[PDB]
């Protein structure tokens, strides 16, 4: 690989560059360089990795929506044909999409989830899992579909399950995992009550929790329940 | 769209 | 070229595709490709061309700019070594806009200028080598930076002499010629005195041939003129 | 940073 010539702690340096920079796709080459060292990742490290591929695969995602709805209206009745472009150049970003998505999986595949052991750890990168297979999910329309939805399900409810078991209710992990895998309810497995269900419950555990904590973790838990009851607003 | 971290 | 097999139209379908979903980076690659198949550009297409690379390069410039002054922290007295990586970090996106403003000025030498008989076209692709110059000059500091100074005057003075003689004060070419070698003189020439009679002295001959234009132009012309105003203000 | 189109 390109990186595999630079120091570890000189990739990681560099992706904190890339970050202040806004240079998303440099901060998750860097990363990647930082996880192919084979090391396991510091809590630090973790969030500079989520962060730069959440970016790249961000704007990709949202280019894919602006070229899919230009694609359907293209399809609409008394809508004049305009030659195979929309349909090419929607293709040719959901295929980078998913090459980027690909690439994630991999680093969680070979060799990131296995060697975490604790919770927060390998609570953590199973939600990555989860989180890259409903991207894959969400432009899936082939023989896969229910195989790549089933994959999304299977991580979130491996992270959900160890969350519950060693995590506090208003730890933002647990918090964060519980929001995404919500929205994976209600958008990718046509389950807005379980979406709901899930959202509120994790709301209110969280809140019966946060008089155990310092002033900072208030803040930290709090901003996550506000997303939650965020989406709770959007649905009800 | 909803709200993900 | 990897767009070679592409057709003309459907580059250019392409790149307005890319410009609604903000790839900018796609949208300069596909009208590279429209302009290597060896066609004169429309006023449209000259657009879709300028916008895609102002983009790609405007944000390579504003990192560039992140990532200078961090350097420049790093050097003062008291900053704690770090070691090189901060200077190849900046290095690295520094080599990736010389390369875009290559590409740039590579299209216009070859052969857009040569081509652009039209005052309206010629003045436009004068400015672009201009403009591209300027983007050069900003990170050069070697035995090159008064030649690549002068590179953008020489292009920008022949972009004006021709304004000048062929288009109404209004015209929004002219209008935003004036406004970028006005800003050349201030920031790489060290000449605000000629930036500020530039800026001022189009204003007021913009200002005396509006009572020639429709509702449209109108709007147009004192858009631009309204960046002259606003550069004014920040150097007065 | 000075407007320039
Ligand atoms: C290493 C580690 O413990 N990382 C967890 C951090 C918790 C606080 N935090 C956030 O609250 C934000 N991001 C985020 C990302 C993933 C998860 Cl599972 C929860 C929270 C910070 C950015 N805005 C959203 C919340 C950073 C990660
Ligand atoms: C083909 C042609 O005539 N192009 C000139 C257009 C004039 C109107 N216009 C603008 O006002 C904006 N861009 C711009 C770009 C270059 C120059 Cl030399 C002048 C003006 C539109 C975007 N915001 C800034 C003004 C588009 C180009
Ligand atoms: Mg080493
Ligand atoms: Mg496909
Ligand atoms: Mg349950
Ligand atoms: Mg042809
Ligand atoms: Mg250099
Ligand atoms: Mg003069």
């Amino acid at each position: 690989g390109a990186m595999g010539s630079m120091e570890r702690a000189s990739l990681i340096q560099k992706a904190k560059l890339a970050e202040q920079a806004e240079r998303y796709e440099d901060m998750a080459a860097f990363m990647k360089g930082a996880v192919e060292k084979g090391e396991e990742l510091s809590c630090e490290e973790r969030n500079l990795l989520s962060v730069a591929y959440k970016n790249v695969v961000g704007g990709q995602r949202a280019a894919w929506r602006v070229l899919s709805s230009i694609e359907q209206k293209s399809n609409e009745e008394g809508s004049e044909e305009k030659g195979p472009e929309v349909r090419e150049y929607r293709e040719k970003v959901e295929t980078e999409l998913q090459g980027v998505c690909d690439t994630v999986l991999g680093l969680l595949d070979s060799h990131l989830i296995k060697e975490a052991g604790d919770a927060e750890s390998r609570v953590f990168y199973l939600k990555m899992k989860g989180d890259y297979y409903r991207y894959l999910a969400e432009v899936a329309t082939g023989d896969d579909k229910k195989r790549i939805i089933d994959s999304a399900r299977s991580a979130y409810q491996e992270a959900m399950d160890i969350s519950k078991k060693e995590m506090p209710p208003t730890n933002p992990i647990r918090l964060g995992l519980a929001l995404n895998f919500s929205v994976f309810h209600y958008e990718i497995a046509n389950s807005p009550e379980e979406a709901i269900s899930l959202a509120k419950t994790t709301f209110d555990e969280a809140m019966a929790d946060l008089h155990t904590l310092s002033e900072d973790s208030y803040k930290d838990s709090t901003l996550i329940m506000q997303l939650l009851r965020d989406n709770l607003t959007l649905w009800t | 769209f909803p709200a993900t971290v």
